[PDB]
């Protein structure tokens, strides 16, 4: 039990790190998606032109 | 002689109508006859319509 738990402790510290990395990457995807929302709102002017939308 | 004056004044009413522009978009030649749309909110349906008839 004593040695079994010690390996089990390191087993869970590994799972924490995996969840930590995935969470960090999704934060950057959220910021870029917010910028796409602003461009879609900005792309709705009636003073733009065909070349401006491109 | 009076008509020769009236005639040139009507030419400029044409000239202003075909010139008034926002950078490169003519605003008085009917492209705003059916009001264009600007979005002033952060969700769909929050729009304002500006209509300028040809003059």
């Amino acid at each position: 039990q004593v040695r079994g738990l010690e390996v089990g402790m390191r087993n869970a510290n590994d799972a924490i790190s995996i969840a930590q990395i995935a969470e960090g990457a999704m934060q950057e995807q959220t910021n870029m998606l917010q910028r796409m929302r602003d461009l879609t709102i900005q792309s709705e002017n009636g003073a733009n032109s065909t070349a401006d939308l491109v | 002689s009076i008509k020769a004056e009236m005639d040139q004044l009507a030419t400029e009413i044409d000239s202003i109508g075909n010139s008034t522009a926002f950078g490169n978009t003519k605003l008085l030649t009917g492209t705003f006859s059916a009001g264009k749309v600007f979005q002033v909110g952060h969700q769909e349906g929050e729009d304002i319509k500006v209509t300028v008839k040809a003059s």
